[PDB]
DNA sequence: AGCAATAAAGTTTCCTTCCTCCTTGCCGATAACGAGATCAACTTGTTTGCGGCG
């Protein structure tokens, strides 16, 4: 084919092809003479290599270049390599109905939830657009969707809001290791030009947010939607099958924030005084009369079922810590109250939700871990929490060891 | 000769401007003032400035790699114009049956003649000759059918 | 201090006294072009070593000859800026003297036969800046230095091959400059073997007899005689005492009377003693002793002639008494201390198969040229070019010396040929360590690299090309005419260009640079390699040259490189580091003696230093004295210890000389991890200026001469005042002294404006100067994109508090204000650049126009008459910039169109258009176009009127200094007229050129009349000399590929502000992704009300240690309050002795600071200006590793009284309560990035596809597709959703009926399926039918 | 060309088309009578893939 | 309003047609120079098979 100022671009494959045709077309010519055989000889040396070359250059005899000193590659390596239709052309794909951007977070969502910038998702879902526009009359043909669509008219939005609700979409970071390098996630169009993405599922891709990108993927037909609503979406995807554990681990931050609350100290103030439920911690602490760090005497009532699977109520007094009141605030009505005596380190929190899955069910343990979430991050701000050069401690016993 | 693909008497020229240039920028000791090549080649200008086009370009390859290192090749840097489009014979189709739409109240020869002649390409004064009046009634005829579809609205302009 | 530092002054907290200030930076790529070019006479280096290397030709007969004289070369046509402008490389002509000489074959040697001694010019060449680059075709561009390997010798020895053994095989390797290669080596069975350019494997004995050696020269060399004598029966032998040593005895040993070692027993030393003691050789031996020894020497029978026992052959008892009677009472014989003395050649020979000389020609010529007939001469020829012509082979005498140090020679010159004595002598090294003596090195020691420079890889391609002409050369001296035949008709000039055009254009090693902030250039260009030519790869290389060596030290900076595959492998140069005259290295150490440091210094090897001891600088010096304490930490042979004081030969001279300047300038390196010191001077550079230059605060001493060196800014050439100023050019007056006589002296500096860079940015310059005011020289006038006052700004310094904040700072993510979004001020500008080319079709011209069919008079509004924009416009997607047009051929239709065009009637002209047009989602300003037309074709008006502006530019800038210069002139013409009388006012208001007739005096005055119109001649005479040649020079056409007609190009400038997801970072790692800006009534702020800027995530402290930061941030609210301290008494208008006091004492607060300054000196306007500038805050120098102290800091932080710790109680914007704790609190110093987040957003549903294909591309260019990969099979296949891959992989990729059905069924609300098979597929099937075979196919 | 690689001949193969005038030839219309002159043509057949 | 006539104007065909150009094949005029190499590759590397290779 030609370029730009008439140039051409080709395949070798010709050129090896016109050799093969020179040397036949000699060798007719030269035996309608029937000349010497030493010629033929050579001839047909040169026939044979040329045919194979052809096939598979350097490997019999050693390569054919062009001018550049470059192979004038065969066939073979149409197939072969990476190069290879398999490696490149036939499994790996370029897709469209795709796109890409870098992210960021979301805290407050909720799980199912995806960041979606404004024009991009505008973009991505046009002939639904154009399909309801001729369903109202607005967009009666075609040519008017796309003016008026261009022209980015109220209604565009209105519309959009109107299709996006329940159509789901898919996620990606590279390089796929596991399963859940993906998932299928709820739209929620945002105001940006960057992705947020709740914090949680950094751990399923190995994510950190430092300037990493994504892809995103549509389940155009229903069957497929379905499919990620019902299989990759972020609530089936909560236990690995290697090893049967959660991977909803809450890293770095809420642990602290839960650790510092849900702490027992001695020193501040109102120790040892009396409370009917958590409410009261509640009513005096958001008017900052108690250290929450602080063993007092409260009641409690906790709900069990040693029955068969029916509720059995009771209630009962505890020393223990102000946040510890609080927390039971949360738990949803099926655990004791030894669950929270302790300063709660991480696999504590482990065993509470293992636990809480496989005793209750499924859904409260989401909704549990949420609100762990929203509340140790709020506690957490609340909390005042930095460090210094004076945090650093230098033991005195260092230098006469030494 | 049989591996090249381009004319002699071209070379010939070629060799000309090889010979003369180097013996003319010996004449001199420096280069590029072409008004001397318009001289000592005094034919023309426009000759030469078309034989560089004609001459001086030569053929290149497709699967070149495109340079620090590999990541792809030219093979992927290419575009094209001849490209399809599905909606422009939409509502080609579309226009196809808002003709017959339009015509289909006016007289049954031209009728028949443009739907055939437009339909499946077939031939138009092959009915001037069924007729044999002259094909001036055509004229009018055809001229109402474009003032009867300049009654309506299309864009793709 | 100088005026600019008078300006905005530096703390600093630095103690140790400096010795050194840094030299020229890069020096080198100078050095190296400056070397090339220079004539030298004698000291060949480059272009007359290349010359004088293929000192003259002669004819393939003999005949004639031309002869090398000499050289020149021209000035360039044009300046650096309209080569840059215009589209072209600058360039130097070339300038030759030549003499063609002649012999007269009649007479032996009759010269007198022809001389035509001419000059010729050949070729330009392009030359350097004053900066380092190359531009080509108007591209500025950069080549890199490299490292390799050096000629000469190479030892090793690889460690079971076959692995079987377990054995070590020596062997040994030769490397020449130019020319072949060669190695020896033995196998598992002790033989030795030799290979050219890994031919196969051959003996080696063959070759020593191709060099006309017999086998008894050949152990007369290698072998010492063990001589037996047969004196009358028996077998008496010499014994040298020291042979016997650590072996056993095979008889009874003894003397001719006495016993020393007895059957079966061990020779030990002691009988050794004895046997040199006593004075015994000859010993009584039995004859069976023989048998198994060789014979060393071919013997034979005299009278016979018969080979009794081939040389190099076992002995025995009846050959004894063969050779006994045959008249040799001696026999040498081979020494087998298989310990020490192994026969291996012996072995080696006698599994050699060939004797005569001449036959083993045949058969190394049969191997080297196999089928080929053997014809003797060939043979010979073959050999002695291979190692023996000057042609194809050479040293590079760094190649001989370093072989003679590995001969242990004393000589280290030679030739650029082998010598036979050298080859012996190796084979003799080889063998000794095959024995154990000596050893093979190491590669990674980097006194054997060397490295290679601009300069030589331009002798390598220029010698190319004189080969290239030595060809035909001598193809025409023989037989051509000679009378006639000019030197310079003989020649041609395109191969040489055509080598330095390539690798000035096509070597991996050339780019573009990178334009985005000084450090980077400066580092760019001082950047190493071991790749391209003559080094190596990615792939194949390893771990052992990507990691660490001890020597290293001083001269490579081990904290920088990437993390991609190539980590370890370049690294850049360290700071003090310079080059050994060979190619090797070098770094400047101290001198210890007697313990006192001396104040000299010295460039010391990579070799030296293994031999001798340096002191550590960060050791206290005892003050004249010595080394204060005993053990200092000094350092030898690849490791360091402890040791004495009075010890020690030599110091290293600072702290800092191991350390890239892109490492040196974060401070307090000394608290922090180190790879993450890697990322942060890594990203260091890649950051971009802001609109404005906002300094920092805390330095560390250097960044001024980075902020000279670049070379962006205007400088002070030579002493002055300012003369005239505006936001575009300067003119300033020279100093008298430094005003020389020839010229009125008065530089001038047009300045560059907005600019576009390679990286698509905003280049620009300011003054930061006034007027009417002295200059000293060297000092700036007008700062560059991003500095200020001759100091690096390239970032902004900020606020900041630490905690977190409700889920917006979960790892390391970033939350800020907003009202720095009101100040614009990390806003910034990227320029776009556009053309479009008229070019000459087969048909005829393509047209620029502004006149096009079926377009909307919207379009044309903002265009001239000729199809072109006005300047200043404000543009969009979509718009039209040049209506160009093209003049097409013919189709043929069908009804389709053919109704179409029916119905709207607009006829198609026999043209088409081939407009410019905005790219789809850009939008900006036009405000520069520029328009290139070639000679032979009328100029395009609107670039006439360009060139004509342009004229008028260039005329008012010459008008502008002629004026200048002969108004300076007019004070003569005017004053010497009053020289002989007086007009007093009768002069003066008259008009002025009517002067010369006033009162005129005879004697000498009349030549003074004569001399003022002389004068006025001559400089009229300049003016039309001056116009001519620069209006033809601007007039002159353009010089254009074939079938152009003319181009347009276009400029845009657009500018990009924050929105999240925008990259930033600091000075230690610290990455950080942005996702909120906040409003300030939510910000957490303070007693005082002053919300806060940034917010941060103090997890990610400790888990990647960057430390140092905090340190930072102490003073980072620290000096701050200064600033503030004397810009309240500013608004308070308090005094001058309150700044005076306040000042010195800001200056005098540390212990042993070095630097002292008063202030009594200064007046009172540098204070005012002085203080006006510090009120935004002090700021100070940070030395690494002399750095300052805690005691420090907080010794500032007490005077600005506040918290110690500087951690304070803050309350939140959003509910107005305090939190729990305090919290520190401060300012850091911080970048943004070209990670953006318009640059990299994209997103496609439909459009373009491939071709052989059909499926689609990728690329936000190219409005590409994403890749779905095969591990996104794997999982999805995990659970196990068929439908979707079934889409994904037909209709979204290939199926082209499917993707068509399924938009027609989306747009009909339908979302069903179906599919089909793709192309892609049979494709493969029909290559698999190419290649011969019946694949196919069962249908159902 | 003709004889060729991307043999026009092969899409064309000639001892063919041509109309009197020369307006249709070359396999481009295989049921084109050239209407001016009305000329009746048979005989080819399409690939561009084989 | 429907139907035709005369006159004019622009054609597309189209076909020759004779200038000029351009390209496909052939054959020729003194006598003898030298068997190529020519400017590259730097030796990844461990595992595994098979032909020797005793
Ligand atoms: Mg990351
Ligand atoms: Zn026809």
């Amino acid at each position: 084919v030609p370029l730009d100022g008439g140039r051409f671009a080709t395949s070798d494959l010709n050129d090896l092809y016109r050799r093969v045709i020179n040397r036949n077309n000699r060798l007719k010519r030269l035996l309608d003479l029937a000349a010497p055989d030493i010629i033929v000889r050579n001839e047909k040396r040169m026939l044979q290599e040329a045919v194979d070359a052809l096939l598979d250059n350097g490997r019999r005899g050693r390569a054919i270049t062009g001018s550049n000193k470059r192979p004038l590659k065969s066939l073979a390596d149409m197939i072969k390599g990476k190069q290879g239709r398999f490696r490149q052309n036939l499994l790996g794909k370029r897709v469209d109905y795709s796109g890409r951007s870098v992210i960021t977070v979301g805290p407050y969502l909720r799980l199912h939830q995806c960041g979606l910038p404004k024009k991009m998702a505008l973009e991505l879902f046009k002939p639904f657009i154009y399909g309801k526009l001729e369903l109202r009359g607005l967009a009666t043909t075609i040519k008017a969707a796309k003016k008026m669509v261009e022209r980015e008219e109220a209604v565009v939005w209105d519309i959009l809001d109107e299709v996006i609700r329940e159509h789901p979409v898919l996620l990606n970071r590279a390089p796929t290791l596991h399963r859940l390098g993906i998932q299928a996630f709820e739209p929620v169009l945002i105001e940006g030009k960057a992705i947020q993405l709740h914090p949680l599922v950094c751990a399923a891709y190995n994510a950190d947010f430092d300037g990493d990108q994504m892809a995103v993927h549509v389940p155009l037909t229903l069957e497929a939607q379905l499919e990620a609503r019902a299989l990759m979406m972020s609530t089936n995807n909560i236990l690995s099958p290697a090893n049967g554990e959660p991977i909803i681990v809450p890293s770095q931050d809420v642990v602290l924030g839960l650790y510092y609350m849900t702490r027992d100290c001695v020193n501040a103030k109102g120790e040892g005084m009396v409370l009917t439920g958590p409410k009261e911690a509640e009513r005096l602490y958001r008017s900052g009369l108690a250290s929450l760090h602080a063993r007092v005497k409260v009641r409690i009532t906790e709900y069990e079922k040693d029955a068969n699977g029916e509720l059995v109520a009771k209630t009962s007094l505890k020393d223990t810590t102000v946040g510890r009141a609080i927390l039971w605030m949360i738990v949803p009505k099926g655990l004791p109250y030894s669950i929270v005596n302790q300063a709660l380190g991480k696999k504590a929190i482990s065993k509470m939700l293992n636990t809480c899955y496989r005793i209750l069910g499924l859904k409260p343990t989401v909704i549990f871990a949420d609100q762990i979430m929203y509340t140790g991050f709020a506690y957490a701000a609340r909390s005042g929490a930095s460090v210094g050069i004076d945090d650093m401690v230098i033991p005195e016993k260092k230098h006469e060891i030494i | 000769r049989s591996r090249d693909w381009v004319p002699r008497s071209v070379r010939r020229n070629a060799r000309e401007v090889a010979q003369a240039i180097g013996q003319l920028e010996q004449e001199l000791g420096r280069n590029a003032t072409e008004t001397e090549v318009a001289e000592r080649l005094g034919i023309d200008i426009a000759d030469y400035r078309q034989m560089l086009l004609d001459t001086n370009n030569s053929q290149l390859f497709s699967y070149d790699e495109w340079r620090e290192e590999h990541g792809d090749s030219i093979e992927l840097v290419t575009d094209d114009h001849q490209r399809e489009n599905p909606l422009q014979q939409l509502l080609d189709s579309n226009l196809r049956q808002r003709v017959m739409e339009a015509i289909e109240t006016l007289p049954e020869r031209e009728k028949l003649v443009l739907t055939l002649y437009y339909q499946e390409e077939l031939n138009l004064k092959e009915i001037g000759a069924v007729l044999e009046v002259g094909e001036s009634r055509v004229s009018q005829l055809h001229s109402q059918a474009i003032k009867r579809l300049r009654t309506k609205l299309g864009k793709l302009l | 201090y100088s005026y600019t530092e008078k300006k905005r002054i530096r703390k600093d907290f630095g103690k140790r006294p400096q010795v050194l200030d840094v030299p020229y930076l890069l020096s080198i790529q100078l050095d190296s072009f400056q070397k090339f070019i220079e004539q030298d006479p004698e000291g060949q280096y480059g272009l007359e070593a290349a010359f004088r290397s293929v000192f003259p030709i002669q004819s393939y007969s003999g005949n004639s000859e031309l002869q090398y004289v000499s050289y020149r070369l021209g000035e360039p046509v044009f300046d650096v800026q309209e080569c840059q402008i215009r589209g072209v490389t600058y360039s130097a002509p070339l300038r030759v003297k030549l003499r063609l000489v002649i012999y007269e074959r009649e007479a032996p040697e009759g010269t007198v036969k022809d001389i035509k001694e001419q000059e010729v010019y050949m070729g330009e060449i392009p030359l350097m800046t004053d900066n380092g680059t190359f531009v080509i075709n108007g591209t500025e561009r950069v080549i890199v230095s490299q490292l390799h390997r050096s000629p000469g010798v190479f030892f090793d020895s690889d460690k079971g091959k076959t692995h079987s053994s377990g054995k070590v095989l020596y062997n040994a390797r030769i490397i020449p400059y130019r020319g072949s290669w060669l190695d020896f080596e033995f196998d598992p069975k002790d033989n030795l073997f030799v290979r050219i350019d890994r031919r196969r494997k051959l003996p080696a004995t063959i070759i020593l007899r191709a060099l006309n050696y017999t086998t008894e020269q050949i152990l007369d060399l290698f072998f010492e005689k063990v001589i037996f004598e047969i004196r009358d029966n028996k077998l008496q032998m010499e014994l040298v005492p020291e042979r016997l040593r650590g072996e056993t005895a095979s008889f009874d040993i003894e003397a001719n009377g006495k016993v020393y070692v007895e059957k079966g027993r061990r020779i030990t030393a002691r009988h050794i003693r004895q046997l040199e003691k006593d004075d015994v050789k000859l010993i009584e031996v039995p004859v069976e002793y023989i048998a198994g020894k060789v014979v060393a020497k071919d013997y034979i029978d005299e009278s016979t002639g018969e080979l009794i026992c081939a040389a190099n052959m076992e002995l025995s008892l009846d050959l004894l008494a063969k050779l006994s009677q045959s008249g040799h009472k001696r026999i040498e014989t081979l020494f087998t201390n298989d310990l020490d003395h192994g026969p291996y050649i012996s072995e080696t020979l006698r599994v050699d198969p060939t004797n005569d000389r001449l036959s083993a020609l045949v058969e190394i010529y049969r191997m080297m040229r196999p089928g080929e007939p053997p014809t003797r001469e060939a043979a010979e020829s073959l050999f002695e070019n291979l190692f023996f012509s000057e042609d194809r082979y050479d040293l590079s005498a760094v190649g001989r010396m370093k072989f003679n140090r590995s001969l242990l020679r004393e000589e280290i010159e030679g030739s650029g040929i082998l010598s036979k004595d050298d080859i012996i002598d190796v084979m003799k090294k080889l063998i000794d360590i095959r024995n154990g003596k000596g050893e093979v090195d190491d590669i990674d020691h980097l006194g054997n690299r060397r490295i290679r420079s601009v300069g030589e890889m331009a002798e390598n391609q220029f010698r190319v090309g004189l080969v290239r002409v030595e060809r035909a050369v001598k193809e025409r001296l023989s037989l051509g005419d000679l009378d006639t035949l000019m030197p310079q008709d003989m020649i041609n000039a395109k191969p040489i260009s055509a080598a330095v055009k390539e690798f000035f254009g096509s070597s991996q090693l050339s780019q573009f640079m990178d334009q985005n902030n000084p450090l980077s250039e400066i580092t760019h260009k001082r950047r190493i390699s071991a790749l391209g030519p003559g080094g190596l790869t990615r792939e194949r290389a390893g771990f052992e040259v990507r990691d660490v060596h001890p020597t290293h030290y001083g001269r490579v900076c081990p904290i920088e490189t990437p993390e991609g595959p190539n980590i370890g492998l370049i690294n850049s140069l360290s700071v003090y580091a310079q080059t050994n005259e060979y190619g090797f290295l070098e770094t400047p150490y101290r001198k210890v003696t007697d313990g006192v440091v001396t104040d000299e210094i010295h460039y010391l090897s990579a070799i030296e230093e293994g031999n001798y001891v340096i002191a550590q600088a960060n050791s206290n010096l005892d003050e004249e004295g010595h080394f204060v304490e005993d053990l200092v930490t000094c350092r030898s042979k690849g490791e360091s210890s402890l040791f004495s004081r009075d010890q020690v030969d030599y110091m290293d001279v600072s702290t800092q000389q191991v350390v890239s300047v892109g490492a040196s300038l974060i401070p307090f390196l000394e608290h922090d991890d180190a790879n993450r010191a890697l990322m942060g001077a890594n990203m260091q550079r890649q950051a971009v200026p802001t609109l404005r230059a906002d300094k920092p605060l805390v330095g560390t001493g250097m960044e001024r001469a980075v902020a000279v060196d670049s070379g962006v800014t205007a400088v002070a050439k030579r002493g002055g005042v300012v003369q005239y100023v505006d936001a575009s050019r300067i003119v300033i007056k020279v100093n008298e002294d430094e005003m020389y006589p020839g010229e009125a002296g008065i530089d001038i500096y047009n300045l560059t404006k907005y600019t576009r860079s390679n990286q698509n940015t905003c280049i620009n310059q300011m003054p930061c100067v006034s007027l009417g005011e002295p200059v000293e020289r060297g000092d700036v006038l007008a700062d560059g994109p991003s500095t200020d006052l001759g100091e690096l700004a390239l970032g902004q310094n900020m606020r900041v508090a630490f905690m977190p904040w409700n889920g917006y700072n979960f790892e390391d993510s970033i939350l800020v204000s907003e009202r720095v979004v009101q100040e614009d001020r990390f806003t910034t500008i990227h320029i776009q650049e556009l053309a479009c080319v008229s070019r000459d079709t087969k048909l005829g011209p393509e047209e620029i126009t502004a006149d096009i069919p079926n377009v909307g008079e919207a379009a044309l509004s903002k265009l001239d008459e000729s199809g072109i924009v006005y300047i200043g416009a404000e543009v969009t997607g979509g718009d039209i910039l040049v209506g160009k047009v093209t003049p097409k051929g013919e189709t043929q239709l069908t009804p389709e169109e053919k109704l179409l065009r029916a119905i709207f009637g607009e006829k198609a002209s026999d043209v088409k258009d081939s407009s410019l047009r905005v790219p789809n989602g850009v939008s900006g300003t036009v405000i520069d176009v520029q328009v290139f037309t070639r000679d032979g074709v009328e100029k395009d008006k609107r670039a006439l009127e360009i060139e004509e502006m342009q004229l008028k530019q260039a005329k008012k800038d010459l008008s502008e200094e002629l004026q200048i210069l002969e108004a300076g002139l007019f004070s003569r013409i005017r004053a010497v007229l009053v020289a002989g009388g007086v007009e007093a006012e009768k002069l003066d208001k008259l008009p002025r050129d009517r002067w010369l007739e006033l009162g005129l005096t005879d004697e000498e005055k009349q030549n003074q009349l004569e001399q003022l119109a002389e004068q006025y001649d001559e400089l009229k005479h300049e003016f039309e000399k001056k116009l001519e040649a620069k209006r033809r020079k601007i007039t002159q056409g353009d010089d254009l590929a074939p079938g152009v007609l003319k181009i347009v190009k276009v400029y845009l400038a657009v500018k990009r502000r924050i929105q999240p997801g925008d990259k930033m970072a600091g000075r230690h790692g610290n990455k950080g992704v942005i996702s909120k800006i906040n409003p300030i009534e939510d910000m957490p702020y303070d007693e005082n009300g002053t919300p806060v800027d940034i917010v941060l995530n103090p997890l990610g402290v400790p888990s990647r240690m960057n430390i140092g930061q905090i340190l930072e941030t102490h003073l980072g609210m620290a000096a701050k309050g200064i600033g503030d301290k004397i810009n309240a008494m500013l608004k308070q208008q308090q005094e001058v002795a309150k700044l005076r006091e306040f000042i010195q004492r800001a200056y005098d607060l540390g212990a042993d600071v070095r630097q002292k300054v008063d202030l009594s000196t200064f007046s009172d306007e540098e204070v005012m200006r002085l203080a006006e500038n510090l009120r935004k805050g002090m700021p100070i120098a940070t030395p690494v590793f002399d750095g300052a102290k805690e005691a420090e800091i907080k010794e500032l932080l007490k005077l600005g009284d506040l918290p110690t710790s500087g951690q304070i109680r803050l309350y939140d914007g959003r509910t107005g309560e305090q939190f729990e704790r305090p919290v520190t609190v401060g300012y850091m110093y911080m970048l943004k990035l070209n990670h953006l987040v318009d640059d990299k957003m994209h997103a496609r549903s439909t459009g373009s596809y491939s071709l052989v294909t059909q499926q689609p591309l990728g690329g936000k260019a190219q409005f590409g597709g994403q890749r779905f990969g095969e591990m996104e099979v794997w999982a999805l296949e995990a659970y196990g959703a068929a439908y979707t891959l079934q889409e994904m992989l037909t209709v979204k990729s290939d199926d082209v009926n499917g993707r068509t059905k399924m938009y027609k069924n989306i747009v009909d609300g339908n979302h069903q399926m179906e599919p089909g098979m793709p192309e892609s597929f049979n494709v493969l099937l029909k290559e698999i039918r190419s290649l011969g075979i019946n694949i196919e196919l069962e249908d159902e | 060309e003709r004889d060729g690689l991307f043999c026009a001949r092969i899409f064309g193969p000639v001892k063919d088309y041509e109309c009197l005038c020369g307006k249709y030839k070359r396999l481009k219309h295989r049921g084109v009578i050239c209407e001016k002159c009305g000329v009746e043509v048979t005989q080819t057949k399409v690939r561009r893939e084989r």
